[PDB]
């Protein structure tokens, strides 16, 4: 299939990181030749589900919501997005849009990244087994600080997961995590996630 | 003085002979300055002005995709009133749609517009307020109804107010010196022996302003047309016979401060 | 200038 | 309450096939859109309708077709499958010029052939003692591997009843191959608990798979079974 | 529906002078059919380079049309052949000077 694109929105930041709580500005400019005009901002959460955050009328005398508030230049053509306390859930894919009566244009996206408040960090790397007469084993690293960064191995046969952000609600406690596992016989708890930079504090179990 | 932009759109379908045919045209008071057809080859939006030309290509690409809109409005439009009046469908019928703007002297808003028919007869039509509307039968209601919990009113009255004024201020700055023209009409009187009875008539001619033709005592009834185009850009009209051979008065325009 | 946004359908 | 439905959520499907996504309305709208998201999730507009008899161009190809008959349906249509088909597809519904509603979506995946399609393998691994030891919580991995299309949905379920707290899936699953256009994806999910709640043996964890595959509706002719939509778990009990 | 019967009216741009070339108009308004024949012949034969406006109505949407082509003489008298559907027989125009 073959699109048509128009040059009318501009989200110059594709990925974006905040910590938790805290405020955030998505930017967001644009270029048309009408005065009339719609703008939105869109969000979509992992469940690729399209979310209204705003609607602007142009003509409706500058802004009018919670922790998401909103710029709007008409004469600058500009609309950013403030959104203050990240929370985790606010995590997502944010569509900056233009609207008129024939259909709605939208960005490039941004994708928001909020980093969990992880207040007594503890690196450690624990390996674990099926317990069903299993083939392999896998490594998980976990307890690490937010800002820490996971990489992916240079190698064909070994396999690695992302930061993922757990949340204990009753115990009110987070905490990040990454595991990784192949079928090669070379590969050990000691030697994982050697292509990244892991911190020095680093648990690694032996028995 | 006063002025005014207007947009006239027309769509028309027919027995069995493919999609609809549809005009759009725009007048700058009593001046032609673009136009659209559906049956027409370049399938844009065509000046039709001295002055309009020299607008950028992104003017040229936004008109041509909103006259564009208009056109699928109105196709939808056809099917739904076809309906809405049980009318057949080998038939022809026609949507007509006409919205525009008036200024004072000032040149600030004045007056917006907003009407729209469906065979020749109103259908709707926003009030002069640009928050109501006013249905022309029972039919039309089901449409009021729609666009007031659709807000309409609202979105028209921003363009009205405000793109429409703001741009026919444009235009009539960058078309001074062929708008605003205000040119004295020419008059002169024909006349023919019919034997005791002669003809006379009064013509005028030759006057950019369209708006515009007798005592004796005047009176009604028997006298009579409308006003006529030059082509170039001017206008043109006439106007009663009486058994006579010794003859008397013709009877004002804007361009001028008339009897001769 | 034609309308970018109002024209709706009856 | 009015809304917006579109189906199926997941297909995968062979290419050189006609494809048909349904989109349901409720809201009595008469602009409806299609738009197709990349896996850069930009979108790109494949066609809109302004109401009954009128159909918009967003596909300059002419892969894509659609027709509206009725205001509450906009149906999609790809006559003949291709590869870059694979994406996402939604629909949305439009009052006026306001905010367009958009539908759950749906999720292609066209493959050279069925034979490329598998079920996942789904397999817990119990915490660490160490772990428990060290930081005296419990953290469970369950782990799907072996499946094509990547359209699966996991889930915890503690003694009969699915949980949310202390869990944390990936975002999306992991190719295993890269070079390879049709390979097999990878996912992980994490479950953390309290080393007391994890070392009670009548404490049962099962972490659940749903798997989207063919339906009856597909032409299966190969020996091994018919990857068809089902349900994969994995389960373990706690240690005292 | 409403028909509305369309009005003809046959004129020149300018003045006629026979010796300076000049416009023909025939101005025809208040229709209902939109989609409407016209002929202006010479001598009684069609005319083949015969321009017109584009389509337009007036306040009660009864519309509006210019048909328009560039010699006046003192002897011939052209016409507006129209043709139109609540006319039973199409409608023909000669063109006259003081008239």
């Amino acid at each position: 299939m073959e699109f048509s694109m128009a040059q009318t929105v501009t989200q110059s930041q594709p990925e974006m990181s905040v910590q938790e709580a805290e405020t955030v500005t998505l930017s967001c400019t644009y270029d048309t030749s009408e005065s009339d005009y719609y703008l939105f901002w869109y969000k979509q959460p992992p469940s690729r589900q399209m979310i209204l955050v705003i609607r602007q009328e142009a003509y409706k005398q500058q802004n009018a919501e919670n922790r998401f508030s909103v710029n709007f230049q008409k004469a600058a053509k500009s609309f950013s997005l403030k959104i203050s306390d990240s929370q985790l859930g606010d995590a997502a894919m944010y569509f900056c849009a233009y609207g008129e009566d024939d259909k709605i244009i939208f960005g490039k996206g941004t994708r928001l990244h909020i980093l969990p408040n992880i207040q007594n960090p503890d690196p450690a790397v624990y390996q674990l087994r099926d317990s069903k007469s299993s083939d392999k084993s896998v490594c998980l690293f976990t307890d690490f600080d937010s800002q820490t960064n996971v990489s992916q191995s240079k190698d064909s046969d070994v396999y690695i997961t992302d930061k993922c952000v757990l949340d204990m609600r009753s115990m009110d406690f987070k905490s990040n995590s990454a595991v990784a596992w192949s079928n090669k016989s070379d590969f050990a708890c000691a030697n994982a996630f050697n292509n990244s930079i892991i911190p020095e504090d680093t648990f690694f179990p032996s028995p | 003085g006063s002025h005014s932009m207007r947009y006239f759109f027309t769509s028309v379908s027919r027995p069995g002979r493919g999609e609809p045919r549809f005009i759009a045209v725009g007048y700058v008071d009593d001046t032609q300055f673009v136009r659209f057809d559906s049956d027409a080859a370049s399938q844009r939006m065509e000046p039709r002005a001295p002055w309009i030309e020299q607008e950028g290509p992104e003017y040229w690409d936004g008109e041509t995709r909103k006259v564009k809109a208009h056109s699928q409005t109105h196709r939808v439009d056809l099917g739904t009133l076809r309906g809405y009046y049980n009318q057949s469908e080998a038939g022809s019928h026609t949507v007509q749609r006409m919205y525009g703007c008036d200024v004072g002297s000032d040149w600030r808003f004045l007056r917006g517009y907003h009407q729209y028919a469906y065979d020749g007869k109103d259908y709707i039509a926003l009030k002069e307020d640009l928050r109501s509307w006013t249905a022309a039968d029972m039919a039309a209601q089901t449409t009021k109804h729609k666009w007031e919990a659709a807000h309409v009113a609202e979105q028209l009255r921003a363009y009205l107010e405000g793109t429409c004024v703001e741009w026919l201020r444009r235009y009539l700055e960058n078309g001074k010196e062929t708008l605003q023209r205000t040119d004295a009409p020419k008059t002169h009187m024909t006349h023919h022996a019919v034997d005791h009875e002669a003809t006379l008539r009064c013509w005028a001619l030759s006057f950019y302003p369209a708006e515009i033709l007798w005592q004796r005592e005047d009176q009604t009834q028997d006298t009579e047309v409308e006003t006529r185009p030059a082509g170039d850009g001017t206008f043109q009209k006439w106007a009663v016979v009486v058994p006579s051979g010794q003859e008397y008065t013709c009877h004002q325009h804007e361009g001028l401060p008339l009897t001769l | 200038k034609l309308v970018a946004l109002g024209i709706n359908a009856v | 309450e009015a809304d917006i439905y579109q189906t199926p959520r997941y297909l995968v499907i062979g290419t050189g096939k006609k494809i048909t996504l349904e989109c349901s309305q409720t809201m009595g709208h008469d602009k409806m859109y299609w738009y197709q998201q990349d896996p850069g999730m930009e979108l790109h507009l494949i066609h809109y309708s302004y109401g009954v008899n009128s159909t918009e161009k967003g596909d300059l190809s002419s892969e894509s077709t659609v027709s509206r008959i009725r205001t509450e349906h906009f149906p999609l249509t790809l006559e003949s499958a291709r590869p870059s088909h694979t994406s996402q597809y939604l629909c949305a519904s439009r009052r006026g010029p306001y905010e367009q509603y958009f539908g759950p979506g749906t999720r292609l995946t066209v493959t050279e052939d069925l034979k490329n399609v598998f079920p996942p393998e789904v397999a817990v691994f119990e915490p660490s003692e160490a772990e428990i030891s060290h930081t005296q919580k419990a953290t469970l991995v369950c782990l799907a591997t072996g499946f094509y299309p990547d359209h699966v949905e996991l889930s915890w379920w503690v003694n009969g009843k699915e949980v949310h707290s202390g869990v944390c899936t990936d975002p999306q699953p992991l190719k295993e191959q890269p070079a390879l256009n049709d390979s097999r994806y990878c996912l992980s999910s994490r479950l953390r608990v309290s080393a007391t709640f994890w070392q009670n043996p009548r404490n049962h964890f099962r972490c659940q798979v749903q798997f989207y595959g063919l339906s009856e509706n597909d032409e299966w002719t190969q020996d091994r079974a018919k990857p068809v939509t089902q349900i994969v778990s994995a389960e373990a009990w706690g240690r005292a | 529906m409403i028909q509305r019967t369309p009005k003809i009216q046959v004129y020149s741009r300018h003045p006629a002078e026979n010796g300076k070339s000049n416009f023909l108009n025939c101005y025809v308004s208040g229709f209902h059919p939109s989609d409407i024949e016209v002929d202006l012949l010479k001598n009684g034969e069609r005319i083949e380079k015969v321009e017109h406006s584009d389509l337009s109505f007036s306040k009660d949407w009864s519309f509006y049309l210019l048909y328009y082509t560039e010699t006046p003489t003192e002897k011939d008298e052209y016409a507006c052949r129209v043709n139109h559907v609540t006319l039973s027989q199409p409608k023909i125009v000669k063109w006259d000077r003081d008239m």
